[PDB]
RNA sequence: AAAAUCUA
RNA sequence: GCGGUGAAAUGCGCAGAUACCGGGAGGAACGCCGAUGGCGAAGGCAGCCACCUGGUCCACCCGUGACGCUGAGGCGCGAAAGCGUGGGGAGCAAACCGGAUUAGAUACCCGGGUAGUCCACGCCCUAAACGAUGCGCGCUAGGUCUCUGGGUCUCCUGGGGGCCGAAGCUAACGCGUUAAGCGCGCCGCCUGGGGAGUACGGCCGCAAGGCUGAAACUCAAAGGAAUUGACGGGGGCCCGCACAAGCGGUGG
């Protein structure tokens, strides 16, 4: 799978502050690190379908976050989407 | 094929007909026996009194060349398997051991319509 | 008649070598004997068995032995 | 996998063209020692020997290192994917680096810039080339020899393979593309793995044209002639066969084993 | 990186000559792809309960190494090319489990 | 292996 | 002689079959473990090995701070059978041929046997797609069996799998902390039987055919559970010159 000190190098890079190793948007690309590694999963197993789907819902978990960031500070959303380039 | 002593005696138990055959130590038969060979024909030919009438007549097949002891192998759940093997004890031949070697699968052919 | 388990004493159940414990679990058939026999518990009994196939492959444990008189 | 088109036309809406992905990018063939004029539209004796070949499209043959032994443990780049005119398969350039530079018919899944040799020592991997005799039985193999020393001649087809069964004295088993068993001597070389371009046989030619492009010139059925030019030459209104099926001078086509009975090589093949 | 245990039978009826020749071959696989070696021991002819290759002895190999957990299939195909060598068995290796405690 | 049917 | 069946025949075998041994080819499927067992959203998923990967649960009491639920259309999955291109082909087996049974037998049984069953990619998208029970949260007796996780463990505490059953509900049957109980939120859907999942329109599909989806008309019923009885080539116990064993009769 993803390596532990790999997750750190990304909790470290979009924590708040040292120990947030929960917040919104350390969740989005925490998120986002895996429905890039799955995406490229299914680009060579196209058969497997299961995993697809926790892809479906990963991808929708990470918008449901998105959802809550961009309505409470549009600020900090612009940011992210900027760092993690998505919505296009 | 030549003569010899020691040696092995097969059962071919099928429900629609028993058979047997006994053969040198190697694995080459010497001689044999059926239900057909006892003139029965039909379910006749897989009636344990058949097996009986089979196997001593293979038996006294088998004394002529001389047997007397065999190792004796049993294939198959027809109705004439243990009298292929009472048969075989007053036979006259030593039965030495008795084995089970009925061939089964592990799931892979396709039975028929039953 | 006889509960398995209390035959030996501690053991690896993991190892897929150590033949002369592996073998008092397969009778004079080479049948994988039931866990009511074995008297096993559920996570022990599958991974006792997942080892047991490992063990058949290498040529070590026999798939099926013909039994003797009957 | 295929190329295909729009039906901005008809006999254009079936006709497909291969992809040729696979080529690295050079219309310029291997100019060096490579080209050579090629010509023939019948026999010596100005007569017509097989019917309908002719029309055509122009072709420099590509020589091609079917021999592949004569430089032994010598390895060499895959340089080069071309296109051959001449042949189903795709062809590689290949620089020995003794310097000379070389042709062999591309195999499947060849990449560019690969490592390949012909040596008994040779790595059993695919590209590479060795005797029968010391490939490990039940490998997938093409362009094999026949007699030791006189170049390759089977498998050498697009998609084609032969696959080895077993060994046996100083000979070896090899299952043919026409799935024919036979005894094949250990000492022939052979390149392990399998021609390439498998999918040629998905083609339409699509037209009429596209046959004459290759040479494939108008076949006439037998039925449609006349008694003296040919046996089913009945013609009189779609008549049925006159009773049995046969070639033009005679010999009937539908099942008709033509291998010479008392042949030597009879003795090494099976089914 | 990640452990592993190889087990591998070889032909039982061979000069010592060749079952030295042949270790060289693996221990040669292993160090080409990355296979570092660890505590290997060699547990020598043991007689089989299948006739394998129509033999019912095997001389057995067990090696335990550390390698990137991707090529240790590709190591396994390597192993396959050699004709003497007979079974190959690659297992992640895992805590020893206790038993009738 | 055999027992097909029974006007309103 | 085999094979086969209720008994047989077709079939195969002195051109040497069946049964036995050795050598080899190839395909499909995973015995024992194995279970009232486990996993998944459903379909479904079983030899063993390694890589890749989803979902899921326990502990710590660490982080975010209502970010939740449902979800028309849209989008993806979707057994078997069937369709396309190219492979594969042992066993099985629709269709078809033969044998038997029969008044007939285009069947049940038997001997042969092709698509198909298998892999690659693509289409089809229905089902007794069944728990015939949409999803989410919360409150409402206990007993026992089992899978799994934690904790010093005949006990305590999470997460799944079955039975009996408090209250209560139900037309009854039966459900019942794995509600069909008491409540809320939201989607889907029903309005007598036949006509009919048919017709026309539209959309989709290579075709087969699928999604939406009527009416004229006709009937005075259709249907659900339960009671009673008769009935069964259903079961269990049991009886009678009913059979059997036996003596003489008519039918001539
Ligand atoms: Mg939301
Ligand atoms: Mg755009
Ligand atoms: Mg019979
Ligand atoms: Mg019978
Ligand atoms: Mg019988
Ligand atoms: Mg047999
Ligand atoms: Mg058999
Ligand atoms: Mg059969
Ligand atoms: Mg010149
Ligand atoms: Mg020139
Ligand atoms: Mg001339
Ligand atoms: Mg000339
Ligand atoms: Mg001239
Ligand atoms: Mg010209
Ligand atoms: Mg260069
Ligand atoms: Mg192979
Ligand atoms: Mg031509
Ligand atoms: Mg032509
Ligand atoms: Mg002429
Ligand atoms: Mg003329
Ligand atoms: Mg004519
Ligand atoms: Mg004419
Ligand atoms: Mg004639
Ligand atoms: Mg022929
Ligand atoms: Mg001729
Ligand atoms: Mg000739
Ligand atoms: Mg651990
Ligand atoms: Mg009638
Ligand atoms: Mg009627
Ligand atoms: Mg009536
Ligand atoms: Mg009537
Ligand atoms: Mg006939
Ligand atoms: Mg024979
Ligand atoms: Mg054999
Ligand atoms: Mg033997
Ligand atoms: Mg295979
Ligand atoms: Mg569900
Ligand atoms: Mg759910
Ligand atoms: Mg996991
Ligand atoms: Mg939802
Ligand atoms: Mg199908
Ligand atoms: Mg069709
Ligand atoms: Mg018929
Ligand atoms: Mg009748
Ligand atoms: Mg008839
Ligand atoms: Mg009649
Ligand atoms: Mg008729
Ligand atoms: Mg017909
Ligand atoms: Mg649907
Ligand atoms: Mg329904
Ligand atoms: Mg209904
Ligand atoms: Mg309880
Ligand atoms: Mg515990
Ligand atoms: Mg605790
Ligand atoms: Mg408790
Ligand atoms: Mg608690
Ligand atoms: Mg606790
Ligand atoms: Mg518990
Ligand atoms: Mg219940
Ligand atoms: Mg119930
Ligand atoms: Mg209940
Ligand atoms: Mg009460
Ligand atoms: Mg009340
Ligand atoms: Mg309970
Ligand atoms: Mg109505
Ligand atoms: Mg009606
Ligand atoms: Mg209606
Ligand atoms: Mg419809
Ligand atoms: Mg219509
Ligand atoms: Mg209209
Ligand atoms: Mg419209
Ligand atoms: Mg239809
Ligand atoms: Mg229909
Ligand atoms: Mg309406
Ligand atoms: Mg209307
Ligand atoms: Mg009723
Ligand atoms: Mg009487
Ligand atoms: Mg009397
Ligand atoms: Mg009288
Ligand atoms: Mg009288
Ligand atoms: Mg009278
Ligand atoms: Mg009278």
């Amino acid at each position: 799978p993803i390596t532990k000190e790999e997750k750190q190098k990304v909790i470290q890079e979009f924590a708040r502050f040292p120990g947030d190793t929960g917040s919104t948007e350390v969740q989005v690309a925490l998120l986002t690190l895996r429905i890039n590694r799955l995406s490229e999963h299914l680009k060579v197993h196209k058969k497997d379908h299961h995993s697809h789907r926790g892809l479906l819902m990963m991808v929708g978990q990470r918008r449901r976050l998105l959802r809550y960031l961009q309505r409470e500070d549009p600020e900090r959303y612009r940011a992210l989407i900027e760092k993690l380039g998505i919505r296009g | 094929k030549r003569q010899v002593a020691s040696g092995r005696a097969y059962i071919h138990a099928s429900y629609n007909n028993t058979i047997v055959t006994i053969t040198d130590p190697d694995g080459n038969p010497i001689t044999w026996s059926s239900g057909g060979v006892i003139g029965y024909k039909g379910s006749r030919k897989g009636t344990p009194y058949a097996a009986q009438l089979a196997a001593l007549d293979a038996a006294k097949k088998a004394m002529a060349y001389g047997m007397q002891s065999v190792d004796v192998i049993v294939r198959g759940t027809g109705a004439g398997r243990e009298q292929a093997i009472r048969a075989l004890q007053a036979s006259g031949l030593q039965v030495k051991s008795i084995v089970d070697d009925t061939p089964v699968p592990h799931n892979g052919c396709r039975p028929k319509k039953k | 008649k006889a509960k398995v388990k209390a035959t030996l004493g501690e053991f690896d159940l993991r190892d897929y070598r150590n033949v002369e414990v592996l073998k008092r679990f397969l009778s004079e058939t080479g049948k994988i004997l039931p866990r009511r026999r074995t008297g096993l518990s559920a996570k022990e009994q599958r991974i006792l068995a997942k080892t047991i196939k490992r063990a058949r492959i290498l040529g070590l444990l026999p798939f099926t032995e013909k039994l003797v008189r009957k | 996998a295929v190329k295909k088109f729009k039906p901005y036309t008809p006999s254009r809406r079936f006709m497909t063209v291969a992809d040729f992905s696979e080529i690295t990018k050079t219309e310029p063939e291997k100019s060096l020692v490579k080209p050579l004029k090629k010509t023939g539209g019948r026999n010596n004796q100005g007569r017509i020997t097989v019917r309908f070949r002719g029309g055509g499209h122009k072709r420099l043959y590509r020589i091609i290192d079917f021999k592949r032994w004569d430089k032994v443990g010598i390895p060499a780049k895959v340089a080069a994917i071309e296109y051959d005119p001449n042949r189903s398969a795709r062809i590689a350039l290949l620089h020995y680096v003794d310097g000379e530079k070389r042709y062999i018919i591309a195999p499947d899944g060849l990449q560019v810039g690969q490592q390949v040799v012909a040596g008994p020592d040779a790595p059993i991997q695919v590209g590479n080339a060795l005797p029968l005799r010391f490939i490990p039985v039940g490998t997938v193999v093409h362009a094999v020899e026949l007699e030791p020393k006189k170049g390759a001649k089977l498998a050498r087809a697009a998609g084609t393979s032969a696959q080895i069964q077993g060994r046996e004295g100083d000979y070896v088993i090899l299952r043919l593309p026409s799935g024919e068993l036979r005894k094949v001597h250990g000492e022939c070389y052979a390149t392990v793995g399998a021609v390439g371009n498998a999918d040629h046989k998905n083609i339409v030619l699509g037209k009429a044209g596209r046959s004459r492009w290759l040479g494939r010139r108008p076949h006439v059925r037998g039925a449609a002639m006349n008694p003296v030019d040919h046996p089913h030459g009945g013609g009189e209104g779609r008549a049925p066969r006159g009773r049995p099926p046969a070639s033009p001078w005679g010999w009937q086509t539908k099942g008709l084993k033509t291998r010479k009975r008392r042949k030597p090589s009879s003795r090494f093949i099976i089914a | 990186m990640r452990r592993y245990e190889v087990n591998i039978v070889l032909n039982p009826n061979l000069d010592q000559s060749q079952l030295a020749l042949e270790k060289e071959i693996i221990q040669r696989a292993l160090e080409n792809y990355g296979a570092r070696v660890e505590k290997v021991e060699e547990l020598g002819l043991r007689r089989l309960a299948y006739p394998i290759a129509k033999d019912p002895q095997g001389y057995f190999l067990w090696y335990q190494v550390e390698m990137p957990e991707d090529r240790v299939n590709d190591l396994a195909r390597e192993l396959r090319i050699r004709d003497n060598v007979r079974r190959v068995m690659v297992v992640k290796s895992q805590e020893p489990f206790l038993a009738n405690a």
